[PDB]
RNA sequence: GUGAAGAGGGAAACAACCCAGACCGCCAGCUAAGGUCCCAAAGUCAUGGUUAAGUGGGAAACGAUGUGGGAAGGCCCAGAC
RNA sequence: UCCUCCUAAAGAGUAACGGAGGAGCACGAAGGUUGGCUAAUCCUGGUCGGACAUCAGGAGGUUAGUGCAAUGGCAUAAGCC
RNA sequence: GCUCAACGGAUAAAAGGUACUCCGGGGAUAACAGGCUGAUACCGCCCAAGAGUUCAUAUCGACGGCGGUGUUUGGCACCU
RNA sequence: UGCCUGGCGGCCGUAGCGCGGUGGUCCCACCUGACCCCAUGCCGAACUCAGAAGUGAAACGCCGUAGCGCCGAUGGUAGUGUGGGGUCUCCCCAUGCGAGAGUAGGGAACUGCCAGGCAA
């Protein structure tokens, strides 16, 4: 099993965030499809949530599930974020190496206002 | 209301816990008529040392 | 006799129990190995050693996937 | 296979240990939707019944207030030494 | 002569033998020997009562020994002062409580096994009683 | 816990066991442990049983138609033991 | 002299010429951190190659490992890279 | 810069003999005897595989078991 | 309102295993590919990127099932604090506390925020 395996080299992270107790904005990522989340540091309770799986996003881009199209959930959550009043936040990988579609996410946040 | 407690034996052989608890009711010596209020902390006392008193 | 040796102890244990009211630092738990684990506001040395990172109450626990028993502080 | 018991009202060790220092033990039956029934009744009837090897199998009515209970001996608690019983469990 | 084969620990602590047995019922066999005192069989009893039961049987017959020693008991020598060290293993004791199925026997009359158990209970200690399997 | 560092009453005598903590006096009364036929203060007390061994008033495996209670289990008027 | 376990009577502590074992170091990677990984032992097939070296899959799941005793601990891995 | 490891380290630096002995002490501590104990010793008894030509119990009694004594070897260190 | 997915928790075996199923329009998965980003102590297996032909096989989710695990009374037993007592290595009595194992039985979990698709 490969989800498992997945879960298990997140956790180290998510512990370790939880005991700090800070707000982190979970990104899962999928072949097809990129989800965001920024989540109270309670854990429970969502604040804010954007994915490519939204039509308002969807609708705009070329394919869902690329670097671009990352860029532009990691624009939208940020711009979201900004408004609710959320701003010093953290990034949980999530057990997906910081390098491809959620760099692009991290990047996009990071220039759209969303402070970390 | 009120319950009237005797002391009827010796604290010498006895427990610190006990001669503690004869302190706690005011029994000083043997055949001592001491009159408490009744409460459920009272009644646990008398309990603790019941060999040694009597309840009127 | 081929023996007739023994360690000085260690006095390792439960220090501050649980409702306890502990200042910042205050150590909870001296033990070897986590037995105890460190919860909320609650600090876990070199040694293993629980300590309070914050004034409150001790707080003794029992969560989690393999049923481990955590300290957590709350004022 | 009909056996007249009371109603315990005391019940621990000090109750169970004073009834089978006066020739009964302690029993219980239970099963059912029904609440359990704490059961005392007399030693050596008892004693003689469990020689015949229907009693650990075949029906027994036992005698409450009246009421006769229908029951089978499901467990047993020989006393560890001593040829004798120390209680029963009737399951309904 | 039973002993363990291999232990962890050579010496151990003395105890104290209280409660009552727990192998109570007659499980194996059919009839069996019950220990009604309290106390303490050495090896050497429990062959000897063995023998005695084996020999009054004959070849027919079944028996079991539901005790084992497992619990070895140091002895000072003559002439030696207290102290400087623990004593060396010199026999191997099964602690009875009362209730302790001791041995256990099938494939043989009533009338027959009693007999049997006699000479056994003769070569130990404790005082014992027969027992039957009890149905349940 | 007691003695040590605690006298007094009881356990024959008996620091540590049971009862109980002596400030002094009285030719007063009630009780504790333990006792009540005589030595020696108080029941030859009352009721219902057991014990025949002087058990009580040292001791085990094991031995035995001792002797009391019980709860059962083998037979009768075709008359068993 | 120091460490580990039991004795030690479910906080700590607790003796004996009581019951069992270790230490007088090691390491510029065996530290730091970041990113990964999962073990024993079998089963079946496969060149030399056989019980066992290396490979593949399946079974088991921490019986493994932890620089060295024992203890407590570790998958978030304190394990191996 | 110290196996000051007798590891709170008396000195930088230290082994023996005394029946030629002596002083101060101790029944806080041994040797004799007493005491408590009874593993051992001794003396009984219980079971009875067997021996006794047969036959366990005339006489012996293996394997084991339970006592007594305070006679041995001891243990303890309570008196001196 | 409900039915289906995903994400993140609470709660940690009444929640886990096995076995029997059934689901692809989105969701998820394998699947396609390998200039580019990056990756292998060899290997696009993994990690990674560009895609959306293929299928729900495996996985994953949901429904069914006691195969086991797991939970689990009442009563009794063991143990034990305190005061007594005995035939004192061990017990017993008054009173307080009272298991473990087993037994009847229960049992194929339960929720909270959020997002999407469909019947409305
Ligand atoms: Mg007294
Ligand atoms: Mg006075
Ligand atoms: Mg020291
Ligand atoms: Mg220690
Ligand atoms: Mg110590
Ligand atoms: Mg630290
Ligand atoms: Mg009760
Ligand atoms: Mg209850
Ligand atoms: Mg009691
Ligand atoms: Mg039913
Ligand atoms: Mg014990
Ligand atoms: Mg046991
Ligand atoms: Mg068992
Ligand atoms: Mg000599
Ligand atoms: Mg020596
Ligand atoms: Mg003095
Ligand atoms: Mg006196
Ligand atoms: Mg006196
Ligand atoms: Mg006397
Ligand atoms: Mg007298
Ligand atoms: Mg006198
Ligand atoms: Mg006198
Ligand atoms: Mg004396
Ligand atoms: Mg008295
Ligand atoms: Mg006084
Ligand atoms: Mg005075
Ligand atoms: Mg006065
Ligand atoms: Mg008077
Ligand atoms: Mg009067
Ligand atoms: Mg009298
Ligand atoms: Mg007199
Ligand atoms: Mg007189
Ligand atoms: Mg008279
Ligand atoms: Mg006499
Ligand atoms: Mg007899
Ligand atoms: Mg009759
Ligand atoms: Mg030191
Ligand atoms: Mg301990
Ligand atoms: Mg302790
Ligand atoms: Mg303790
Ligand atoms: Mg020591
Ligand atoms: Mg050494
Ligand atoms: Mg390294
Ligand atoms: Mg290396
Ligand atoms: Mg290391
Ligand atoms: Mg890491
Ligand atoms: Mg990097
Ligand atoms: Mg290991
Ligand atoms: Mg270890
Ligand atoms: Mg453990
Ligand atoms: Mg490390
Ligand atoms: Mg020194
Ligand atoms: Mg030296
Ligand atoms: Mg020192
Ligand atoms: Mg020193
Ligand atoms: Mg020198
Ligand atoms: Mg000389
Ligand atoms: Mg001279
Ligand atoms: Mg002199
Ligand atoms: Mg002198
Ligand atoms: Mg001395
Ligand atoms: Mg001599
Ligand atoms: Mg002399
Ligand atoms: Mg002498
Ligand atoms: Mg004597
Ligand atoms: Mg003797
Ligand atoms: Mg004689
Ligand atoms: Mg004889
Ligand atoms: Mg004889
Ligand atoms: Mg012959
Ligand atoms: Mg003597
Ligand atoms: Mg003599
Ligand atoms: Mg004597
Ligand atoms: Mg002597
Ligand atoms: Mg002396
Ligand atoms: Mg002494
Ligand atoms: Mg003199
Ligand atoms: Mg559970
Ligand atoms: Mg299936
Ligand atoms: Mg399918
Ligand atoms: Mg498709
Ligand atoms: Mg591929
Ligand atoms: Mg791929
Ligand atoms: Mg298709
Ligand atoms: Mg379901
Ligand atoms: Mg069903
Ligand atoms: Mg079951
Ligand atoms: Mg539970
Ligand atoms: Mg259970
Ligand atoms: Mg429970
Ligand atoms: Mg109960
Ligand atoms: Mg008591
Ligand atoms: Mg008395
Ligand atoms: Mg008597
Ligand atoms: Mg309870
Ligand atoms: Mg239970
Ligand atoms: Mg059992
Ligand atoms: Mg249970
Ligand atoms: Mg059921
Ligand atoms: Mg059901
Ligand atoms: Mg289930
Ligand atoms: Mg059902």
């Amino acid at each position: 099993d490969k989800k498992s395996a997945r879960i298990r080299r997140a956790t180290r992270a998510r512990r370790k965030l939880q005991e700090l107790g800070a707000t982190r904005l979970v990104v899962h990522r999928t072949p097809r499809h990129i989800y965001a989340q920024v989540i109270a540091p309670n854990g429970s309770e969502v604040l804010v949530a954007a994915s490519t799986v939204e039509k308002a996003i969807a609708e705009q881009l070329k394919y869902t599930g690329n670097k671009d199209a990352a860029a532009a959930v990691g624009k939208a959550v940020a711009e979201r974020a900004l408004e609710k009043g959320i701003k010093d936040v953290s990034f949980d990988r999530s057990g997906f190496q910081y390098h491809g579609r959620v760099q692009a996410l991290a990047d996009a946040a990071r220039e759209a206002g969303l402070q970390f | 209301k009120t319950i009237k407690i005797t002391q009827t034996r010796s604290a010498i052989g006895r427990l610190p816990k006990h001669k503690a608890t004869l302190l706690g009711l005011g029994l000083r010596r043997i055949g001592h008529t001491v009159e408490r209020e009744d409460t459920p902390a009272i009644r646990g006392m008398i309990n603790a040392v019941s060999f040694m008193v009597k309840v009127e | 006799t081929r023996n007739g040796r023994d360690s000085e102890a260690k006095r390792l244990g439960v220090k501050r129990f649980g409702g306890e009211s502990v200042l910042a630092g205050s150590i909870i738990v001296r033990q070897r190995g986590t037995k105890f684990h460190a919860g909320a506001n609650v600090g876990c040395g070199r040694d293993h050693t629980l300590f309070a990172k914050a004034d409150g109450k001790v707080k003794f626990e029992v969560k989690g996937p393999k049923n481990r028993k955590f300290i957590s502080i709350e004022a | 296979f009909t056996i007249n018991a009371e109603v315990r009202k005391e019940q621990g060790k000090g109750a169970s240990r004073r009834l089978r220092a006066a020739n009964k033990f302690p029993a219980i039956i239970y099963g059912g939707k029904e609440a359990p029934l704490a059961i005392e009744l007399d030693h050596d009837k008892v004693m003689n019944m469990q020689a015949k090897a229907e009693f650990y199998s075949e029906v027994l009515t036992i005698v409450v207030d009246g009421k006769e209970i229908k029951v089978k001996a499901q467990d047993v608690q020989r006393h560890p030494y001593k040829p004798k019983l120390q209680h029963i469990d009737f399951v309904r | 002569m039973l002993q363990p084969k291999r232990t962890k620990f050579r010496k151990m602590h003395k105890g104290r033998n209280r409660g009552l047995a727990q192998g109570t019922d007659v499980s194996f066999g059919s009839f069996g020997l019950k220990a009604v005192g309290r106390g303490r069989l050495t090896a050497r009893q429990i062959e000897a009562a063995r023998r005695a039961m084996t020999r009054a049987v004959k070849r027919q017959g079944k028996i079991w020994i539901r005790v084992f020693p497992d619990k070895p008991i140091t002895e000072k020598p003559l002439a030696v002062r207290m102290g400087k060290g623990k004593g060396n293993v010199e026999y191997w004791v099964a602690l009875i409580q009362p209730g302790k199925v001791l041995y256990e026997m099938d494939g043989v009359p009533e009338e027959l096994a009693r007999e049997a158990f006699k000479l056994a209970a003769a070569k130990l200690p404790i005082k014992t009683t027969f027992v039957t399997k009890t149905v349940m």
